[PDB]
Parts: structure tokens; C-alpha cells; sequence
């Protein structure tokens, strides 16, 4: 394969090898993310801020879930013969 | 099992459908959501787990929790309830641009999309080493992992009535792939008469058998224990590249030195491969000067004449000898000259195709070979 | 300094594979330089078998190419000897040594101790 | 492939002498020859290298000369622990064959 | 009405000309700084707008004052006067590191330089989206011209005696380009015997009546309303490769497929162009292995053989047949291979080029063709 | 223009076309960065370090104040006919 | 005086060789390293400076020290225990992730590692300001140093069994390299019959007697006072570049005109060289509008003729006649068409040399000179 | 050297000719960073915390040290004649 | 499933412009397929008018090219037909059907309610 | 363009019997023509595509051939549901010409 | 507007070296225009010695190019003239001009006050 | 390179007549010649360039004319601030010659 020797002959030298190694995913875990907080401790402190917070992320979070909605409609149970 | 039925879709690549079948495999049944739901609701820290029988445990992450519980919650005799919302306020309003940021129209196909734990780690609250505990993310190869973002999630169920986002996070398996060797390369530069020239390789090298490729190291570790990658490195050599690696020294292209270039000697088995008509060689143990003549190009310094040699201003001790005495200029085949600018490539290339089309009457007319 | 070490079994049965050892101490096998297998008949006779380089880079001695194989571990930076179909003409002392992985300049600086197989 | 053959096989010598052995190869290997000692319960030392390159650490007594075909080393004022096994080997081309080997005893 | 006197000037270009006369339209007379100073003294909250009847509002921004009205104030009967300006002077000097990267020695020119919103977002307190509210910045597509940052602002004034800095910013209005379409094209690989090939296009393309043009989608935005982009992103495209477009496929370039490269079947009008010769098709109907022999490079596949389709462990119900059946090698004129790399490039460029050296001599014999 | 038949026998496909939409700048906004705070309620607890401060922002202050007057001096109106 | 014994070492490069030299001297003793340790212990600030009377002082920074001192212990009386050291651990998970993502496995080798003070940020604290004034690093020159990342680190020795890092930081010294000018170079836009053409050149060129270089200004910073470089900036220009700047019109290569091609005139010797055919160039001091005949590439308005122009709606007042009155097309040479495209180079690139290989025969047979 | 009067008839003109000044290093001083802070005056509050911060540390910590150690031990005193 | 619709003046003076719109449900237009508008004449006549392709390809009949025009609106999910200098010959019943994009392969597979229109 | 022509105009025929419907081109077209079925009150629908591919949910009952020039549409079998409108279109080229038209009327 | 200043002492031995001080008012000497020399000769004789552009080219009268040279000094805007082997007759009032830096457009438009070195 | 000759040297005139100055070039200089007017306490100024190119703020009494070779410089209208220096130099090509010179007396 490599001629090491002629590649000493214009400067070039190995400095390094080892084996290919790739990784693959095979288990899954849930992660959510809780985009509401616990603020019952507070005492209806934080009602025009929690309100604001709220409709912001509408904005966002609903393109997300109608395209969630559109994939998983196109999913049919196996008819096999 | 489920068939994808290819009717309501577009145009839609391998990526999307597969991405799109492995959601539903995924995907929590209503149930579970409502199960889920109630969970969260009676969630106070900021990171739990949920647990039920009929999956796994579920990891609840609140990203703005521990402000509030340490710093807000205790500190409510003495503020006002006006100051209260205000130092909450600027917190869910940076908190929101990180997910706008994140989960936003930035983010074009949210089906067929990897987000690894390190662009989630505002999200998750800031750091994620806490997060990876609780999932029972360790050992020693977790560094190499987490360094190359191996650890990676998927967008599961966006839910707008409780505003949570599920998402699958796995942990990967490391797998050696058999016959691939990745080869690291280093080079020192050479003159020729009085200007000094250099080789251009690749920086890494993959070899399998007879074929040699290129290597991405973008997305790869070089750990001690080995190199792991993310995607996959590999991509194909050009035939010309490939038979310079294999011999054919004619087929390196070769470029002029730069100012910032100090690679002008490299220790290899003992002895010191020095270029020493741009560096001043001097023999420590005899105080004579090593020259190298303008038919060398390269010098290769042993102890079997000089066993301790100065460079620049570092003096080393070098070995037996394991290399010819020289590299003669008559003796090697040097490629062609080049130039790798983006504006070099531009003007030559340029340059070239106007040469080609001035012959194109003649070129194309190709028939005094058989009329000679 | 450079110590090399064979280690493995000092009796094989026929038609069976040998696999020995070398550890080496006080230099890394992953950085520079050849790794040899040379073994001594009874009779005052060497043979060299067959070398890994530092780049993974393999080479045997063409009367044994087929039942022989050379290998490596970084780990504990060990190179190891894989004999196959081991008749009784193998019975020999075998040796572990350095070289440099360049010709003409193939000569060894560095060996074990030397371990026997008998077979 | 490259025949060796050394000679003398066996040699025997006193403290203060000098000896010479000799190693002849089939086809020209340039000047590439190395020279090994052997003694029991330690490893093998490289004396010579390329013909007549001394290795460091080495006695300056043992000296080695020819090209080519024809070669011989020379250990001048022999010692009590110069005493011992000697092998020739070709380190030019593939594949590396060694010598046959000399013996020495004190007399 | 003003001129650029254009005499105690040196060399100046366009962007600098115009940015300079359009300052004088924008900064403040004499008597609006004196009143702005004023009214910034008795500015006591961290945003703030101060109305003026002689022109529009301006809206004043102070970046650490949240920290000192939320944290500090609430403290001082508590906390000590040494530890009081410990805290602050830690805040202070973090806001001029972001000062000193922003308006620095980075900043070439103050004049011509146009900094995005998201950019000053330190600068402006932490966060914008309460900045964007009070200066009436909202509506459907404030999230996509927020995302190709086409909110700017520029320097109008600098206050060194009160030090305040004036900028002017704009919120951008969006036009539609008549005649011009941008295309995003997706594509498949195909086997040329064993070796898997593929197309080498740019993935947007721009067409303007009889124009093909490239397009660089770096500050484009793809919102579903339409494709938004701050700078005007089409810049030429070679002729080579418009007339690849175009349908030659004899100009276009082949390049192979890298180990990283699951692009193998694309669902297009209910059917499937699959690689078959590269992946595994089964038809889940019958159980029969979808083949693909040499002389075939893509297979089109239908409901009119193979109603349900498994590729890759993947089942797609397809329909009514909108392809040919396969594409034979004998009847389509492929393009040259090429390879992208930078070292490659230039391994093959001079290659070429020292080959055009070699027969200078009859490159130039223009008489060759005459004489014979 | 884009001859698509040919261009799905190569593997390419289309698989969006849309309309093009630039940016153009009409109205502008004066927006003013207030670099020092009010430090009233302190109480003298910080004048070290304001003092500090108002020196490092006038090292890179100056600079730009001198470069907008070297070009808004060169601004002269019409004096035409 | 060292040696550095190149027995135990493999394969090393002059860099790793020079750098582990100089780590002997830059090193702290085994005693040095005693009392820094003891001294360590005693230390209650975030920033300390050590006296010895060794060597120089030595500073120490601590990164998390400023929260505890300002937060967490004045609040002792009055939060729990509990709450303290969770407050506590949240700030160390974080700095603990700094220091893995600078000292982890992305920094393959620790001992050749160059380490930007700004890189070492975080680290520090969060700030460097008062790093660099307790450090005696200050002078009209830090800016600029500061800028171009100057000010490097290099790391000297680990302790892990007091859990501290040395390193050695060295403020730079400014040197000029006599001989050589960087100029910076400008252009507008020309246009041949109908098409709007641009040369392609470097926007930095490097003037050294009689040759000419390229110039990286990516470590550069242009300070009013002069060009300072952290690294070496000059590399090889291609001869054919060299000749396109030393007069040769026909080696330098031109492109067309993009879509946000703003630079259609500029301001040079008080005059105005506007393209006329791609602009309005309209003369105000009496109505008549330019035009320019597809003869001229370029005009040079001057108050010749013209004393007040407008161009693009904005009007300049130009002076003395510098230039000719135009450039004509029959009286220049110019280069050949270009595009500085990735994809549009291999699409150019694969048909020059799949052209070369249809005529390779006839190249090699070049025998008909001799011949007729 | 640059032909200024032939780059101008194709539209390139000079807008800033300066002198090239490099950066070199000559002394230098000594940078600690203290890992482990003064937790005294918390009356072990943290210990939990501080454990676990010194255990994330050594895995980071501890390839550093040896391939200091590694290449220090290449280093003789000069063993001149 | 794939639902067409087309909305438009049943009356439209002659000489004037006639506008209908076929509105998409079940499906998007700007996805795939060519999107084709046919009218059946009074006696069982089917005449082809025109296509626009997802790929805002647009063609046309070459014996009424010049008074026809066929836009798309993504947004709404709709197609539009534009016809001009409209004469007594021009009434008919209006379709809107979906073909494919690439001949020969031009068969229609769903097609709308219809509408009629009188000159 | 391409001229089809479709016969007969009118057919009579009554339920359980085979029928055959004949479109003739000017031009050969190889084997693309298509059959659609017209009902009043409800849309058109597919029958046959590409000379003899029956479309998927249509009965079985209905049989394309031919190639090039002559193209024959067979029902056997015939239901009430079968009696409505048909025509036969080419959809290989432009200009995309239908047919005549065919209508069914019990007998 | 542009004011021009040059400095310089007034009286230097034979054989020495002058040296002169033209400080720029107004402009800046780092942007645009060949910077000039020319002396006046007793008997109304002006001699053009060279200039400095702002792209730190040069060039001198061939007749003293061997013994002349024209400098700059940014942050000052300032340029400087060096003549050295002053011999006999190098007395005369020397000025400071500006010019363009291309030809054949080198005339003068600003010029200095001028200042007179005797020998 | 280019030797210019400016006649005459002496010339005196009332305020109101019109004087000329002439230059003549060993060469064709095209119409490169530049004019200054050189007054005791003040700066020399720029009157004509290119031959007859009037320097914007310059009275037009001032009027130049020539090509080639032949050239000279009219001042019409004399007035008591007309009375000083004026030069003429050749600014086509190196190196720069002026001219003689010319004083101006009031007569």
C-alpha cells in the first residue's frame, strides 16, 4: 500500500496509526423538557412575567407539533396480503 | 411494524422517511402522555425522573427551577412581590431565546434532526454533567464520546397544552470497523538550489487493503485507546493523490515554504531528518558545521558521524545509523509545482482553459496520427 | 533502556497454534521502529520469521508466509506471534527484536530474552 | 535469496591474541553486515553495523572491513568475556539470513 | 441638501461615501444632544423611552442597570460599602470587555459598519426581545427577518464628555423579486458497474427567465411564507454548469460516494428512485429481490410491479407509475469524474498544467492545420 | 430553463421552489446606549470603581468620536449657482 | 545547558522537540514547587500575587473564590447549610466544564499548546482585566496585542495532589521586519459591451524588493500606529499572480458581477472612476448625464469637466484632473473569464482534464516538429 | 514591483500602504491557577460538592501530568567531552 | 385523500378576463406533481389548457398560449387560471386535475367537482 | 398534434355482457393512452394508464391492449355502475389530445 | 485645506548629510498624492529631486539618485528628505510639494513655504 | 530628458495690456505643460494644466494654448497682482523640467 519508503525520500513521515472505530445508537432514553416552572411557592408573583413567557413560546413550540402531527399521520399498521 | 404510506407526502428524501417511521417506534402512545402530564404538573426540582411500569424512567428537566428555589423562594420576607416578578422575568426571557434559538425557525426539519447534549445544556439548566448522571451515562470512554457529540436526541412529541418537548437521547456503541487503518502524517521541507519546497499530503490518510482514501477529523477523537468518530471520515482520494501515496513520487504535488513554517527537522528512528541548507546544522561533539550541498535536497543526521548534533538552539542526542546518508536531487523524481489559493487556483485554472480552447481546431482534429 | 520480554507456552501439541508474547518496556511500540520474530533451531541457526511496524505495516519470511501472523496491542503495548499447523520442525528458542523499518538498514539493536517450543 | 556462509565454525584462542572471522555471501549485499555476540543468560549485542560502523557502548578492539561478497571481523587483545558465540547477518535486502556462527575457547 | 466636499478626503470607497453624507441626515443637531443629555441623567431604569415633540422617541438602554436596582439597592442596608462596590466593579468590568469586543480595534470602521441587534445584545442588558417590544419591532415575520439579522443598527453620535453612543437603527421592509425563482435540489447516488457514483450540483439554484445563477442561502432565512434574505444572494454561475442544468448531463460532474452517504432512494411522484444496486430492494408483495444489472444505473419503482417496496428495512407503499423503468447505461452521456478536495484540486490542476508546459511548442503551431 | 427530465435520469431532483424577497431599509430609530449607570441610592459605595470605568471606556471612546467628526467636517451643503 | 536524549522519544516533530526543551528552564524546581504549595493553602482572594525571592512573583487565580466571598458567606446566617452547598455545586459543575473543554481531550498535545489569555477566560474567573493589571501588562500597545491574541500561555507544570496548574505567560515585544510593506488593495467594476466584469486580486498584497507575496491578516490587526502580527502573515504568491500585479493586464483573471455588488465607484486622487455603464453618473452642475460608449470600460470624472457629479443619487465635488478621460477597450489587454466556485472549479477543472486525456496521444507524440 | 498605473485602467487602486511588525516572546512570567477554593468560612457545607469536584478534576488532570513527566524525563544535563 | 375544488364566475362578460381557483385539500401543491386546468366544451369535447409544476414550470396550449396564464398561491393551498379576450366559444365546463410532471407519463388521477362558465 | 378517434358514440348493451371500445391515433404514440370514466354527479376517475396498467381499487373486470396506433377498451361482466361515459386520452406527448367520447345506455 | 511646512537646518558643513522636515496640514500624507522635492537654484533654476506616494513608492532624479533619499513618518504626517555628499553648489531654497502619483498628470497644486540650507 | 525654453525672461508691461509667455520642448510633450505664478511672501499657484486647463479659483485673464512643442500662456487685462514669477513645466514623463522663468515689471 504505502510506500513509506519513498515518502521519506520528499520529507514525509508516519507519525501515527490506530484502528477506525464508529459509533452507532441502539437504546433510547426520554428526555422532556419541562418549559413550565413550579412556582406555587411564590404567591402569584410572577403572573404578568408567567403570561408573557407563555405566549412566546406558542410562537415556536406550535410549528414544531404540526410537523410532528403531519409525519406520524402517514404511519399504517402492516396489510400484509 | 408499520408501512409508510407514500400518498399525503412530497418529494421526500431517505432521510426524512426513514427519521419519520422511526418516530412512530419512538413516539409515547396517548396514554402515556396523560400519565406524563400528570407527572410534571406535581415536578418541584430541577431535574427528576419519572417512574412507571409500563417503559422505562423518564428524566424531567426544568431549566429555570434551581433559580428559583434557591434564589427566589428564600428570599421572599424581605422583597416586594413587584421585585419578585421582575428578577423572574429577565430569567424566562433569556431562557426563551435559547429555545427560540434552538428550536426555532433556525432549525428548518425538525423530523430528521440530532441535537447532541452540549447545544441542550441551556436548556437542560446550564450544565449537563448533572444531566448525565442520571441517565447512567459513564465509563471510561465518556470523554471520547462526549468530545466527538456522540451523544445525541431526537425530537419525540411537542406538547402545547403542558408546554413540554419529549425527546429520545441514546447513548452510542463503539464498534471497530475491520481493515481501516487512519495514518498521520508529518513532513519537513526540502530545497532545492536555494528555494525550499514541501510536499502536499494530507494531514490523515485511511488505508483497506490496496484502496487509500481521505479522512475527515472533524468529528473524530484520537484518544489513547483509539479514534472514535461520530459520522463517518472516510471519503474517496483522488486516483493521481492515491499513487503518490503508493511510490510514485512524481505524483506529489509540491509547494513553496510559507514565513510561519518551523517543520524543518523531525526525529525518525533515532536520527534526525533535518533540512540543513535553511537551518544551520552544527556537530556539538566535534564544533564543525554540517552543510548540505545544492545537489541534496535533505539530510539525515545519525551518531554513526555526529552523535550529538545542534539544530537552531536545541542540541540532541541522535543514534545508530537508519537512513541513507542523503537524498540526491539526480536521484528522485519531483512532482509539479503548485499553489493552493483560492485566487492562485482561480488565475491558474483560468489560464489554463483559455490555453485548451486556443487548440480546440486543433486538439479535436486528432487525425495526423494515422495520416503520419 | 529498551527490554523485551516473550512470554507464552513452553509445549504445544502438534498441527496446533503457538501464540507468544512480547512485551516491551521502556519504549512505546505504537511510536517508531520495527518489531521482529526471529527463532533459533537447535544447531546454532537464526531465522527471521516476520515484523510489525509502528504504522501497522506487516512483512513475513515467504517459506512460512501462509501459517503465520503478526499482531499488536497498544494497550499494553505488547506485540504478539501466531504460528499455525506447528509440526515438530518448529521446536526452536524464538526471539523478539527491534529494527529499524527501513532497508537497507535492517539490523537489530534490541533483544529478549528468548523463550523455547517445544512441540 | 542471499547465501551466508562463516567460517571458521569453531576457534579457539588465549587472552592477548588476536583472531579474524570471516563471513562470504552468494551475491554482492553492498557493505551491509552486522555483527551480534552471544553469551548465556543475557541478550544478544549488536558489536557492527553496516560493514564497519562500531555501535556505541562497544569496545573499539572489535573492528570489521569488506564489501560486497567478502567480509571478516577482527577482535584484537581478547578478554576474559570476549569469549563467546558470534553471528553475521545481512541486513541489505529480503530476506535477512544469518551466518552460520563461531565458538570461541579459552586455551 | 448636502455635497461630500471630496477634497480633504483620501482614497474613499462607495459604502464609505454613502455612509458618510447619510450621517448627516441621521445624527442629532446640537440642541438634541444637549437635551438628550440632559434627560439621560435623570434616566433611572435599565430601558427607557424619552419623548420629544421635535422628532421621533428615542429609547434609552442601560446594560448594567438591572443589576443595580434588582440586586445591589435591596442590599445596601445589609451588605457592607466595601463588599457593595466589589460586586458591582465585577459587573462593570465585564461590560467593557463586551464594549471593547464590540466598538474595538475589531471594528475597522465605525461609519460603514452595520451591527445586527443579536450582536448588541449585551451590550443592551442580556437580552432584546424586551428592547424589540418598546420600539414597536413585532408582526408575522419579525422571527424570520430576526433570523437572517436584518434588524441593524449603525453609529450616529459619540458622547465622550457623558459617554453615551447614539445608533440608528431600522426595522427592514420586504420586496419580492420579479422573475426569479430559487430551487432547492436533492439527489441520488447510481452504480456504474460496482462503483457508486454521483451528481455534483449546488444544492440552491436560481433561474431568472433564461438565467441560471448560483445562490448562497447564508443569511436566508426559509420561512413558510416565503424565503427571506438580507443581502442579495445570487452571484453567477459558471456556463459549464448552467448548461448542465439545462439537461447536457454530459456537463455535469461525477464525483464517488464517501463512506458517510445515506442518499440512496428519493420518494418522488409516489414512486421510487432507488439505488438497487447499492442497497437491497425487496418487494414486500411477492418477496422477490428487486435486481438491478450492470447495464442499468437507477431503478424507478412502481405500484404497476411492486405495490410495497422494502429498501433498507423500510416499507413505502407506492403508486401509479410516473418513470421510466431504469435508466440504461447505453443511452445517456455521463460527465467526467471529478473530486472536490482542496488537495486534490491542486494535485490535479498542476498535474494539468505542467502537462500544457510539455507541448507549448505545438500549442502554439497555428499553421499545423494550414500546412496540412 | 431547468431541463428536470434529464436532470432525474443523473439522480437530481427538485424538492422546493419558492419566490425570492430581499430587505430594504425606509424608516430608522434612534437608539441610545446609556454607558454610565445611576449609582444615587449607593451612596459613594462604588466610586473607585466607577472611576475605573469611565478610564477604560474612554480608551476606546475616542476613537470613534474623533473618526465621525474627520467625516461629518467634510459634509458641506449646495451651493449651487 | 539541556540535551534532550532522543532514545526513549518516537517520532517528534520540531515543534514538540523545542517545546520540551524550553520546558526545563520555564519549569519551577522541586522546592519552588514546595513553597507554592504552602503558599497556596494560605491564600483568601480571588487573585493573589506570591513574593518569593526564587525567581519573579507568581499570581494566583482562583475562579470560583469571587462568588463565595461576595455570595455565599455573607448569606451564612441566613440560608441553611443545605442550600448553601447546593448553591455552591452548581457553580463548580459549571467551571469544571470550562476546564474540561481546555485542558480535556480536544487539547491532543498539552505540552506544544499555545493558550490565548481570552482563551483562558473562564477560567480565570470570567475576566482578564484585572489578570493583565496585576501582571504589569499595560502601554498605548496592549489593544492591539490584546486583538491578535498576543498574549499566550503555555503550561509548565500539573499538581494533583494540590489541584493547581502553572503557567508560564509572556507579554510579546514588537519587531519590524524591514523591507516590507502590506498594502491594502481596492476595486470597481467594469463592463465589456454589456456585462459588468470585476479582477479578481487580493484584497492584501506583501511588497519585499522585487517579489511579491500573499499576505493572512486573520492574526492581524491594522492599529492606527502600525500592523502588528501575532503569527507570520507572508506566504508564496503564484508566479501568474506576481505577473497580473507587476503591470501583465492579461494575467489577471476577471469575474462577473454578483447581485450585492455594491463598488461601482471610487474616490482616488480627487477625482472619480465610476462605471458609467452600470451606474447613472449624472453631472449636477449642469444636468447632462454621462454616458459612457461601449468602447470605455471605465470614466475618470474630473472638474474638468464635470465640477459637481451625482452618482447613485449622491452627489460628490471632485477636483483636478489625475486620470485620462477613459479606458479603452481595444487599447488594453485583459485576462480570461473566471468563477471562484467549489463546485464551479470541479465542474472546470473535470472538463480540462477529461479534454487533456481525449488529445494525450498526440501530446506524447510530439514528433512532427522535427519532423516538418 | 506593483505596476500601480496598469492596476488602475482595470480597476484596482491602493487604499493603505503600511510596515509589517511581528510579535515576539522574550520574558515571562508565572500563571497559577488555583483549582480548589478556600472553603473555610462555609463550616463544611460543601463537602458533598467538593468531593465530587475533585474526582471530575483528576480525570482531566491526570493525562496532563504524565505527558509532562513523559517528555522531562528526555531532558540531560549537557554531558559535553 | 387528494380533494379539488374550483371557485368562479359562472357569468363573465365577453371580451373580458375569467378567474377561477382550484383549491387543493388532503395534499400540497408546492410538494409535487403538475397541476393542470381542462374545460369540456358543450358535445363531449375535452381540450387541455395548461399546467404549473410544483417546480413553477408552467405550459400551455399552443393554440391559446397567448391569452392564458396559470399562477400558484402556497400559502391558501390554490391554483389559478387566467383567460383573456374571452369570446361566445369560450364557455365551457372548467376542470382541475393532477398530473404527473414528466412525460410520457401525463395521465390524470384526480380530478374536481367542475364549474361551468358562460360567455 | 395527435388525432384520436373514438368509437362507437353510443352503445347499447345490458348487464352480464362483454363490450370492447376502439380508439384509433394518427400517429403512433407506442403504448400510452389512457382511460377515464365519467359519471354525472360525481368526478372522473382513472381506468386504465399506459395502454393496460389497471389502476389500483379499480374491478378487475376492465381490459386495456394495443400498441402504437390501435388501442382497444374491453368490460366484461357488465354491472349497472359500468353504464356512464368514457373516453380514451394520450398522454406521451403535447399536445395531450382525449377522445371522441363513448356513452352507454342500457338494453 | 493643505498647508505644507518644511524644516531644516539652515547651514551644514560640505560633505555632510541634510536633512528636511515637510509637515502636512490639512490632509493626511497616508491616503492619497506623490509627495515631492524640488529645489531653486540661485539664478531662478527649479530642479524636481523626487517623491514619496502614499503606497510608499519611490523615485529620484537620475542626475542624484546615488546620494539621495525620501522617507515618511506616519502619526506625524511628516516626510523627510536625506542628501548626503553635499558639496559645492547644493545651496538653494528647498520645497515640499504635492502631486498626483500617475502620469503624465505630475504637476504641483500645493506647494510649501520654503526654506533655504546653505553649504 | 526634455529641455524646455521660456522666452523672454525680462518683460514689462502697463496694467490693462496683454502680455505672452512662450515655452518651447526639444520634445513633444503632447499637451502636458503646466503653469505657476511665483510671488515673494506667498506659495507658488497653480494657473494652467494640460496646457490650457484653467486651475478652479484662478481669474480667467489667465488663458493657455499650445501642443507639441509650441506652446504659450496669455495674461489679458494686466492688474498690479499680475506682476510676480510664473514657470512652466513639462509633468508628461520623467524627468520634470521647468522652464527659464519670467519676471513682470509695471513699465
Amino acid at each position: 500500500q504505502i510506500h513509506w519508503g519513498n515518502l521519506s525520500k520528499i520529507g514525509v513521515v508516519g507519525i501515527g496509526s490506530a484502528s477506525y472505530k464508529v459509533m452507532t445508537r441502539s437504546s433510547h432514553q426520554s428526555l422532556v423538557i419541562k418549559l413550565m416552572p413550579n412556582i406555587t411557592l411564590l404567591n402569584n408573583c410572577t403572573r404578568v412575567e408567567i403570561a408573557e413567557y407563555r405566549r412566546l413560546l406558542r410562537t415556536v413550540l406550535e410549528p414544531i407539533r404540526d410537523a410532528l402531527n403531519a409525519m406520524t399521520q402517514n404511519i399504517r399498521p402492516v396489510q400484509s396480503v | 411494524g408499520v408501512v409508510l404510506a407514500g400518498a399525503a407526502l412530497g418529494v421526500a428524501t431517505a432521510a426524512q422517511i426513514t427519521a419519520g417511521i422511526a418516530l412512530h417506534q419512538s413516539m409515547l402512545n396517548s396514554q402515556a402522555i396523560d400519565n406524563l402530564r400528570a407527572s410534571l404538573e406535581t415536578t418541584n426540582q430541577a431535574i427528576e425522573a419519572i417512574r412507571q411500569a409500563g417503559q422505562g424512567m423518564i428524566l424531567a428537566v426544568q431549566g429555570v427551577q434551581d433559580y428559583i428555589n434557591n434564589e427566589l423562594i428564600p428570599s421572599m420576607n424581605q422583597l416586594s412581590c413587584d421585585l419578585i416578578g421582575q428578577k423572574l422575568g429577565l430569567k424566562l426571557l433569556r431562557y426563551y431565546t435559547e429555545i427560540l434559538s434552538l428550536f426555532g425557525p433556525s432549525l428548518r426539519d425538525p423530523i430528521s434532526a440530532e441535537i447532541s447534549i452540549q447545544a441542550l445544556s441551556y436548556a437542560l439548566g446550564g450544565d449537563i454533567n448533572k444531566v448525565l448522571e442520571k441517565l447512567g451515562y459513564s465509563g471510561g470512554d465518556l470523554l471520547g464520546i462526549l468530545e466527538s457529540r456522540g451523544i445525541k436526541a431526537r425530537i419525540t412529541h411537542v406538547d402545547t397544552e403542558s408546554y413540554f418537548i419529549v425527546l429520545s437521547i441514546a447513548y452510542p456503541t463503539l464498534s471497530e470497523i475491520k481493515g481501516v487503518i487512519v495514518h498521520r502524517l508529518e513532513g519537513v521541507s526540502y530545497n532545492i538550489g536555494s528555494q525550499e519546497w514541501y510536499t502536499t499530503v494530507p494531514k490523515y490518510v485511511a488505508t483497506q487493503g490496496y484502496l487509500i482514501s481521505n479522512f475527515d477529523e472533524s468529528s473524530c477523537t484520537f484518544m489513547p485507546e483509539g479514534t472514535v468518530c461520530s459520522q463517518n471520515a472516510l471519503y474517496p482520494m483522488s486516483p493521481l493523490l492515491q499513487e503518490c501515496l503508493r511510490g510514485s513520487t512524481k505524483s506529489c504535488a509540491r509547494t513553496l515554504v510559507s514565513g510561519s513554517f518551523g517543520n524543518r527537522f523531525i526525529l525518525s528512528q533515532g536520527n534526525l531528518i533535518a533540512n540543513c541548507a535553511s537551518i544551520l546544522c552544527k556537530c556539538y561533539t566535534t564544533g564543525t558545521i554540517i552543510n548540505q550541498d545544492p545537489d541534496k535536497i535533505l539530510t539525515y543526521i545519525a551518531a554513526d558521524h555526529c552523535p550529538v548534533v545542534e539544530v537552531n538552539g536545541v542540541t540532541i542526542q541522535v543514534g545508530s545509523r537508519r537512513y541513507p546518508d542523503a537524498v540526491y536531487l539526480h536521484r528522485i523524481d519531483l512532482g509539479p509545482p503548485i499553489s493552493l489559493g483560492r485566487l492562485d487556483v482561480g488565475t491558474n485554472l483560468g489560464n489554463a482553459i483559455a490555453k485548451l480552447e486556443d487548440a480546440k481546431e486543433l486538439l479535436e482534429s486528432s487525425d495526423q496520427i494515422l495520416r503520419s | 533502556d529498551v527490554q523485551l520480554q516473550e512470554s507464552g507456552p513452553g509445549l504445544v501439541k502438534p498441527s496446533q497454534s503457538l501464540s507468544l508474547t512480547c512485551t516491551v518496556s521502556g519504549y512505546s511500540i505504537t511510536s517508531d521502529y520495527a518489531w521482529n520474530w526471529i527463532r533459533q533451531f537447535p544447531g546454532n541457526k537464526l531465522e527471521w520469521m516476520g515484523y510489525i511496524s509502528y504504522t501497522l505495516t506487516t512483512g513475513y519470511n515467504p517459506s512460512l508466509k501462509s501459517r503465520i501472523s503478526i499482531t499488536r496491542d497498544s494497550s499494553k503495548n505488547q506485540f504478539f506471534l501466531q504460528l499455525n499447523s506447528v509440526t515438530t520442525e518448529d521446536t526452536a528458542t524464538y526471539y523478539c527484536a527491534r529494527s529499524g523499518w527501513l532497508l537497507p538498514y535492517w539490523y537489530f539493536d534490541v533483544w529478549g530474552a528468548g523463550t523455547t517450543v517445544t512441540v | 535469496d542471499v547465501q551466508i556462509t562463516q567460517s571458521p565454525s569453531y576457534l579457539a584462542a588465549s587472552p592477548g591474541e588476536t583472531i579474524t572471522i570471516n563471513c562470504r555471501a552468494s551475491k554482492s549485499i553492498s557493505k551491509y553486515l552486522a555483527w551480534y555476540q552471544e553469551k548465556p543468560g543475557k541478550t544478544n549485542e549488536l558489536l557492527i553495523y553496516s560493514g564497519s560502523t562500531l555501535q556505541s557502548g562497544i569496545p573499539s578492539r572489535f573492528r570489521g572491513s569488506g564489501s560486497g561478497t567478502d567480509f571478516t571481523l577482527t577482535i584484537s587483545s581478547l578478554e576474559p568475556e570476549d569469549f563467546a558465540m558470534y553471528y553475521c547477518q545481512q541486513h541489505n535486502e529480503y530476506t535477512l539470513t544469518f551466518g552460520g556462527g563461531t565458538k570461541l575457547e579459552l586455551k
